[PDB]
């Protein structure tokens, strides 16, 4: 298995063959040169990613695959916590079982079947090689070995030390090899005291070895929905994004619209922001945490729309006592925070921060 | 003893004002009012504010951010008070300064003080 | 040899090294025991005071309760709950009166009813456990109200409602002996039993004259509700004991808890809660020491024990502190508590040997009374 | 002070625990918090009710009734702090009884303790 | 040499053998002067605290002032009333917060106002004198906010009501210089002038930065609103000074408390009120000892005069007690008040010699604010 | 002069030859067998006493003048509180000014003028002789000067140790030659802690010489008319007894209603009580004071009667803050002070006593 494992990953990440009409790999949507996310721009700007048919949008944004491969299984807690999984509503247990969904998927890859998706690979010499040399002879030619073969493979590949790299200036700085500037230092600051630590960060306490800035939890932070993107996606005017509650066999009604945390890391080059692509700008996502806790008028105001942010997708099991935090950043804290997460990128990103 | 003394940081009793992690603590241990290093007693109420500062732990050599929180909602407990202030500054950089009460975030908008809590957030670096 | 404290710097260490993460919160209570002891802090009068729940056997505190000027503390026996009588005011010591009982869960310390006393009907007094007692069904507490008149006030806890006032005679304390009964000790010498079991005027009877008018009965006698048993001593140590099991008043021949020697020596009782009775054991302990005749109230450092039966001497104990307060826990080989007030100090000692085991200090500013629940 | 040895009366220092009048205080003296030997603090209320002792004067020999009133409506006030107990009796006999507030009568109806004052109130008959 | 209880001994004495009657009643304190000190008591975060008022002079207690959670004192420097904002809640220390401001008269030391604080806005900090701040002409009382952000609250204490919160930029303190201004610090080391109106956002000015970020300057600078003076001592006993006189500020040469060979061998200042002002001598006392430079709230046991126009070292004294603020009164030959939180005793020594003349002692559970009125 | 003015005043005080039909003298009214008041049943029982005509009725229940001489001359003192003087509303200013009145007075003793009682002065040649060695020759030819002189000599005789013994068994337990019982110990213990010493005592604190069981000031204790006396004194229906606000010079009518506190010596044998005489037991005027104090039921109604105390005749000015104490005697306390009481009774008065 391992690198050789790892390396047939490699190709079919980059692979067109694996979509109906040829169009689009996971690279197409997960593109490497963007932190693993989605540059192209369907009906509603980059929020939300058009499949293989030219015209399919799905309703939630393209996640960053960087650091994927850190999150725990799905899994519930001792204390009652649902922790882990793939997907912004945790419905994959992990990598493996994520990785041949949008292989089917209509609104993606639309593939129809496995046994369309072993006949791509069949067609190619080099995977009947690199598939057999992993999985025996005539692993192609069964389509339900073929296409867990395939999931192997890249959920190896995202394993890898290229998606999770440890090499940002944050990563740099907690190595002593360099220091932050005063005001990545105040942000940092910032961060460790105020609610943002509560969920972005992988302990309760304690040190972590290779933090995520995630706790792998699940929050309604009280989102609204995304006009533009909810209308591309077509699933209508009535359609709730229950988050992990639609999760098959969650059924507890306290975990309605609560989402993943997602890990920061790379977060100032993966916008637009959280599950729905709603907020253009990292200033404006750390902005909307203001709602919570500032009473001037401003708080109340999407400053990318200058309207009022909206109502709540689903406004029930709200993390209100981690969100009611009493206080307000101020704009010189505003701007340390962005500063902070700035240092979140990856060392190959460092170009895109102007 | 000698309270000008530059402060001498143990790793063998969490009830002392000594302690290593109490290196910026001001109020009282919530370890001697039922409460453990970590955790609020019962009946007070966590905040999620915090006051950090960055303490020498002797045992490792190393230093670690505390994010002091206090437990709210409950007249002062009185037993084990310390008030330390390793690299502790003055209001106006209130997240190293230590004579506010950190009782925002608590549960019932509760703000009066009891006690402190001394968990580790980070390394310091 | 290793302190409390010791030990969890050596399990913080221990969960450092090993990377073990834990989520702050807020904890519980351990479960109550025979073992758990309460101790109120009257503070000498202060407007807010404390009380202090502690585990007997680790020597450690498990939580602490708030209370308003001068609380009156009480403990189910079976465990279930803890609850107070308690005064506040809208200005810390001035302005309007609000007097209430709070009821409390016994593991997470949170109130679980809050009742208001109309009319700021509470008496004011320095704290004795007997002027606010529960029925044996937990349902009714009662409370003594001295002004106007000597009163009883009736709160149903099961219903989280102030009921009435009773009027009563002149008398003062209550022990409740049934869901429906509590008996007085009133300055004519008699003791008044008061069924109150209906919202109409109450049935009171009043017993013989039990005491002359120059023997001084303290203000801290021991009752056991589950035995019945009314342990009184007068000043000089005379102990009488009234036998309530029947549900009528006994009172058996008062017995002198300090020897002819003793009493011709100088020796008297003194202190605050100057005794305690072990049911099981059916044994009777005594705060005394040398001291003038009046300097009733001040602490003392020796504890006699004696078998409540057979009047026997079974213990003389030197205590080795200023103690003001005593009691015991109700289990089999009981722990003896002897509350310092100047030292704000419980010290945690071995019933049967008197020996010393623990002590916890900084038990707020004038710590006076000790309550433990009987369990078994 | 032998705590345990029979109470001394003096008639040279009201701040002291030893002061004749004070025989059978249980609180704090007036006249530590801005009050005087009989009179009360600024800002609190003075009751009309009291317990009382005899307690004997050793300047002139006689032994007087000293009502010991309390003035009201403030925490206590933690200074000059005494307690003693000559002829004190228990709570059935309330007019000896000293662990009990004697705010009643008091304006405002103000019935927390700050302090005792210890006025003469007559002639003891014994 | 002869004691206040002494004296007091031999009036009532004197009475009782003239046969003088005299009517028990309420005292009314002596009229403020100059040599009026008054201590507040924050108790170490208790629920509810106290202040004592003294007569310097005597070295008396003749007046206390009930105040609930971390309550911030003033005191009109024309004598004519002292007042508080303060915080209380129904259940002791939980329950409903009230926050309100109360005024009160000077010698019958009653409310003469109670003016409520809408949505619970008062800062709670360990007790920083000018986190709470009278307008020169008495009529409006100034708060800081720190939740949600930093504001300042305006009461109007003529017409006993609040009126409104200031929005102000990242700052902190009030230093009142007119009936509508006055100026804070600034986290970017600025000073803010803010004056407001009746309504809209107040106009804003800010001064040069005037201290670098690693300069710290403690939480308890002394200013005289009558001299427009602010002494702003840091951490190494640098101090700066500004002249509000003018309306504007303008900063004046910093001095330093010590010399260079003193902060080489370890003095610093520390402690809480660290610094004090004369306005009429123009003199600056500053609290200082040898000790670790994070060893800033300790007490110390030396105070240093110097002359401020100059910086010249007037006098070094020893103190003879752990000392953790101090203040002066202001007439001619002041008082120099030395409190001690960990003793609870105001010590009051000859500001020219530096002798102790006299102390207060019982001062409350943790008492650390000094306050004087400036009558001249 | 002293003993002789006093002899004279002795004679004078029997002498029923000053009444215009000659049949009283102050003796009447004060009788020396009833601590010095009236023995007589008038139409309201022994309320208020019968005048020389035999059908006047006074409006005022004649009190002792045992002790009479140690109350102050009227004044008013640094508090603003009257003290002192004669008559139930103070209005005499001393026992000298009070003299002459009931001598003038028609529904007392009704000598029509000075001049009248000059001439009967005249008629005797033992006052000849005893008037003139006093005051000079002629002194009962002069009408002004005759009235004066007999004012004086029977305010000298009512100062003698007669009116005022000091031999009660309280003054001889204070001088140590006896014991109080323990019920009228405790009586005396109930009436100092308990608020009738805040009336009923000489002194506000410290002690006094020649105590007399009260402190000469006015209060109204809010009585109401006693109807029986009020019908047989003729002053209709619509009569106010305004008590001090009657002397003449007083103005205020914050003194409305307000009678001078009566000393308690003798009180036992004194009956019936109060300025009315409206309580003909002791036990009842002591039960009077629990109506501002307790809450059951029977505190709000007169023994004597079964009915209601009744409305207070004045309702304003009423001493609410001494009155409203927080405190119900019980009837043991009430046992006690009756015990008390019996106690302040003089020697020769004890046998009364039954
Ligand atoms: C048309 C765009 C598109 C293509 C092609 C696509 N993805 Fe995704 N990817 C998504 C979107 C949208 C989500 C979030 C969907 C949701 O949460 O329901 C996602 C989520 C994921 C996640 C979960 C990460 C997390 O933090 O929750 C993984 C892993 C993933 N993709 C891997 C792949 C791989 C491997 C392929 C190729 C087999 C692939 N993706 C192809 C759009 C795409
Ligand atoms: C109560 C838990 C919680 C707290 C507190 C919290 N977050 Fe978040 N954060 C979330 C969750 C959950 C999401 C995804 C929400 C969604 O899209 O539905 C998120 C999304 C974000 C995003 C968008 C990341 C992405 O890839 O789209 C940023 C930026 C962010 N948070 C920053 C912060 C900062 C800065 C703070 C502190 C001011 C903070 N958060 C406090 C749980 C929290
Ligand atoms: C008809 C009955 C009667 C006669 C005769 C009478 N008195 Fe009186 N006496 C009264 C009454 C009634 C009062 C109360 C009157 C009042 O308060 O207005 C009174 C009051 C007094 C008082 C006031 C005492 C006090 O405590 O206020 C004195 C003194 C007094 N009498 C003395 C005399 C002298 C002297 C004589 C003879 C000159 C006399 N009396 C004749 C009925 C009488
Ligand atoms: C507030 C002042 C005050 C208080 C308190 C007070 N008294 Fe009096 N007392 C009076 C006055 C005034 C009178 C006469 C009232 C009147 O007749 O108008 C009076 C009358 C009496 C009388 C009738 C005397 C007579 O000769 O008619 C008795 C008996 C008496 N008081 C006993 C007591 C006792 C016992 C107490 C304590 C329970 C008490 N008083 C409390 C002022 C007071
Ligand atoms: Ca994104
Ligand atoms: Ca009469
Ligand atoms: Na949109
Ligand atoms: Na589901
Ligand atoms: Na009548
Ligand atoms: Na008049």
């Amino acid at each position: 298995a391992d690198d050789a494992l790892a390396a047939l990953g490699a190709q079919l990440f980059v692979d067109p063959a694996l979509s109906r009409n040829a169009t689009q790999s996971c690279a197409t949507c997960h593109d490497p040169a963007r932190a693993f996310t989605d540059p192209r721009e369907g009906k509603a700007g980059l929020a939300v990613s058009v499949g293989d048919d030219g015209q399919s949008h799905g309703d939630r944004n393209t996640p960053t695959l960087g650091y994927a491969a850190l999150v725990p299984a799905f899994h519930r807690d001792a204390n009652g916590k649902y922790k882990g999984g793939q997907f912004w509503d945790g419905r994959a247990d992990d990598l493996k079982q994520q990785a041949g969904q949008p292989m089917l998927n209509p609104v993606e890859m639309a593939m129809p079947d496995r046994a369309a998706v072993a006949a791509r690979l069949r067609d190619d010499p080099a995977y009947r090689t690199g598939f057999e040399a992993l999985f025996g002879k005539g692993v192609l030619d069964d389509p339900e070995r073929a296409f867990d073969a395939a999931a192997e493979a890249l959920a190896a590949y995202q394993a890898t030390g290229e998606f999770s790299p440890f090499d940002s200036k944050y990563d740099r700085v907690m190595r002593g090899e360099e220091k932050f500037t005063p005001l990545e230092e105040f942000g940092y600051t910032v961060f460790i005291t105020w609610n943002c630590r509560l969920c972005h960060m992988q302990r309760k306490q304690g040190v972590a070895e290779r933090e995520t800035f995630t706790n792998f939890e699940y929050h309604n932070i009280g989102l609204p929905v995304n006009e533009t993107a909810r209308e591309a996606s077509g699933l209508g005017a009535d359609h709730v994004d229950h988050g992990l509650l639609a999760r098959p066999g969650i059924e507890d009604p306290a975990q309605s619209g609560r989402f993943k945390v997602p890990s920061l890391r790379n977060v100032a080059v993966t916008g637009p922001y959280m599950h729905n692509g709603v907020f253009t700008d990292l200033r404006t996502a750390i902005l909307f945490y203001n709602k919570y806790t500032s009473r001037r008028p401003e708080a109340k105001i999407n400053p990318e729309t200058g309207a009022p942010w909206g109502e709540p997708e689903v406004a029930r099991n709200l993390s209100l006592a981690e969100l009611q935090s009493g206080l307000m950043l101020d704009d010189g804290r505003v701007d340390a925070l962005v500063a902070f997460l700035e240092t979140l990128t990856d060392r190959r990103y460092e170009p895109l921060l102007e | 003893t000698d309270p000008r003394a530059k402060w001498v940081p143990q790793d063998n009793d969490i009830q002392a004002c000594d302690y290593w992690r109490h290196c910026s603590i001001d109020g009282n241990i919530c370890d001697c009012s039922g409460g453990s290093l970590t955790n609020c007693p019962p009946g007070t109420k966590l905040a999620t504010a915090s006051w950090v500062a960055s303490c020498y732990n002797p045992t490792d050599g190393q230093s670690y951010l505390i994010a002091y929180r206090d437990c709210c909602g409950y007249n002062v407990s009185g037993r084990c008070p310390c008030l330390n202030t390793e690299g502790e500054l003055p209001v106006y950089r209130p997240e190293f300064a230590n004579d506010i009460i950190w009782c925002f975030g608590a549960e019932d908008d509760a703000m009066t003080y009891h006690c402190t809590i001394s968990p580790i957030v980070g390394k310091a670096s | 040899q290793e302190t409390q404290g010791q030990a969890a710097a050596r399990a913080a260490a221990a969960d450092l090294a090993a990377g073990q993460d834990d989520e702050p919160r807020i904890l519980e209570a351990p479960a109550p025991d025979a073992r758990r002891v309460y101790v109120n802090d009257p503070a000498h009068f202060a407007a807010v005071t404390q009380q202090f729940v502690i585990d007997g056997e680790a020597g450690r505190v498990i939580g602490m309760i708030d209370g308003g000027f001068l609380p009156n503390p009480v403990v189910a026996d079976d465990g279930s709950f803890i609850a107070h009588a308690s005064t506040v005011f809208s200005r810390i010591a001035r302005g309007e009166r609000t007097d209430y009982v709070e009821v409390f869960d016994p593991v997470t310390l949170l109130p679980t009813a809050d009742i208001e006393l109309p009319d700021a009907p509470r008496f004011l007094v320095g704290t004795y456990p007997w002027m606010t007692s529960l029925t044996p069904d937990g349902k009714t507490l009662l409370f003594y109200q001295f002004s106007p008149a000597p009163a009883v006030g009736v709160v149903d806890l099961e219903g989280k409602a102030f009921k009435r006032m009773l009027d009563v005679p002149d008398c003062y304390h209550i022990f409740p002996t049934a869901p429906d009964t509590f008996f007085m000790h009133c300055r004519d010498g008699s003791l008044a039993k008061v069924a109150f079991g209906t919202e109409g005027t109450p049935e009171i009877t009043h017993t013989e004259v039990f005491h002359p008018e120059d023997e001084f009965l303290i203000n801290h006698p021991a009752y056991s509700q589950k035995a019945g048993r009314l342990v009184w001593p007068t000043y000089t140590g005379k102990i009488h004991q009234i036998d309530l099991s029947s549900g009528d008043a006994k009172f058996l021949p008062a017995v002198e808890a300090l020897t002819e020697a003793e009493r011709a020596d100088g020796w008297r009782p003194g202190g605050w809660q100057q005794v305690a009775y072990h049911r099981a054991l059916d044994r009777i302990y005594l705060l005394v020491d040398q001291r003038d005749e009046w300097r009733h109230k001040t602490a003392s450092r020796f504890v006699v024990v004696l078998d409540a039966k057979t009047g026997e001497r079974l213990a003389k104990f030197e205590m080795g502190h200023e103690i003001d307060s005593i009691n015991v826990s109700q289990d089999e080989k009981p722990l003896l508590y002897a509350l310092s007030t100047g030292d704000k100090t419980l010290y945690i000692h071995d019933a049967e040997s008197g020996e010393e085991l623990r002590s916890v200090n900084q038990l707020g500013h004038g710590p006076q009374v000790i309550t433990t629940a009987d369990m078994g």
